[PDB]
């Protein structure tokens, strides 16, 4: 399962 | 082997030929099961192994929805990093991410990892405590601050790796055991290719094995010839298995003095 | 930051003449990802050729498998032609039935 909800850089 | 679930994003800016390229792929161990190329006509995350094609539309739509939103997030990261390094919109640039988890027994996470790269070098990295970050230059310390104040590591990455990641590794494992748990030993052999009067190249082969991990070692009547051995890098066959070889140049005859030995999983004996 | 590809050309199964096989060009260890790979039959390009999906190694360098279906004969050359921003001329690596 792919990670999601990534805080932008 | 110590099982693993891993993902690989690659983000590359094409200036000024419109939109950034994005590619994500998934691996359970040494077997690829998913991909997403933002240039495919499908606009969809797709399967690459047979054993995952049983998962419902909820999976794929769930997966497709998610990896489009990641792609947008990386697209903007390209222009933020380009800003941090005072780089122009004329250059092409690359962002790389890898994250994933090694399974421990009892259904436990053993090790979690998540790591970024900008233009081939390191950038930011989740450390093994799942709280701290390693930041390899000024740029990535800007990036660090932002993710410390948000708790990205412990709040979203620790959590993902300690449960979703682990559970789903065990789900791909079970749903694909006929392939990902089948021992596949190398069909193994030696060949001689003469060189001159003196010499003759002995080449120990090892084809059709899984997973990629292996050791090919020439002995001079008991003694490892490493590092007088030419060992080519383990290479894909194309059918899901791997192959390797090591070569040693010996004075002819004196090749009865030489033997090859192969260590691999599929050579199990209890 | 920028790196040179390495090349392995080889069949899927041990190359026996007359019997069908797949030809493989494994490029790896390059950076960045944009790379051109042609599989060659006697100097000419092989057209029906697919390839694996972009991935990369521990040290961040890219690898790819270009493969095509074929049949070995006593006579024909095969080879792999590779170009990449780090190169100054295309890199041709011949196919050896022992490598």
């Amino acid at each position: 399962k792919l990670f999601s909800g990534e805080l932008t850089k | 082997g110590s099982h693993s679930l891993r993902y690989f994003y690659t983000s590359v800016s094409r200036p000024g030929r419109g939109d950034p390229r994005f590619i994500a792929v998934g691996y359970v161990d040494d077997t690829q099961f998913v991909r997403f190329d933002s240039d495919a006509a499908t606009g969809r995350t797709e399967p690459r192994a047979p054993w995952v094609e049983q998962e419902g539309p909820e999976y794929w739509d769930g997966e497709t929805r998610k990896v489009k939103e990641t792609a947008q997030v990386y697209r903007v990261d390209l222009d933020t990093l380009r800003g941090y390094y005072n780089q122009s919109e004329a250059g092409s640039h690359t962002i790389q991410t890898m994250y994933g988890c090694d399974l421990g027994p009892g259904g436990r996470l053993l090790r979690g990892y998540r790591q970024d790269a900008y233009d081939g070098a390191d950038y930011i990295a989740l450390n093994e405590d799942l709280r701290s970050w390693t930041a390899a230059d000024t740029a990535a310390q800007i990036t660090r601050r932002k993710w410390e104040a948000a708790g990205v590591a412990e709040l979203q990455w620790r959590n993902y790796l300690e449960t979703t990641c682990v559970e789903w590794l065990q789900r791909y494992l079970e749903m694909g055991k006929e392939t990902l748990l089948r021992a596949e030993p190398p069909s193994t052999r030696v060949t001689r290719h003469p060189i001159s009067d003196h010499e003759v190249t002995l080449r120990c082969w090892a084809l059709g094995f899984y997973p990629a991990e292996i050791t090919l070692t020439w002995q001079r009547d008991g003694e490892d010839q490493t590092q007088d051995t030419e060992v080519v890098d383990t290479r894909p066959a194309g059918d899901g298995t791997f192959q390797k070889w090591a070569a040693v140049v010996v004075p002819s005859g004196q090749e009865q003095r030489y033997t090859c030995h192969v260590q691999h999983e599929g050579l199990v004996e209890p | 930051i920028q790196r040179t590809p390495k090349i392995q050309v080889y069949s899927r199964h041990p190359a026996e003449n007359g019997k069908s096989n797949f030809l493989n060009c494994y490029v790896s260890g390059f950076h960045p990802s944009d790379i051109e790979v042609d599989l060659l039959k006697n100097g000419e390009r092989i057209e029906k050729v697919e390839h694996s999906d972009l991935s990369f190694s521990k040290d961040w360098s890219f690898y790819l498998l270009y493969y095509t279906e074929f049949t070995p004969t006593e006579k024909d050359e095969y080879a792999c032609r590779v170009n990449h921003v780090t190169l100054s001329q295309p890199k041709i690596v011949k196919w050896d039935r022992d490598m």
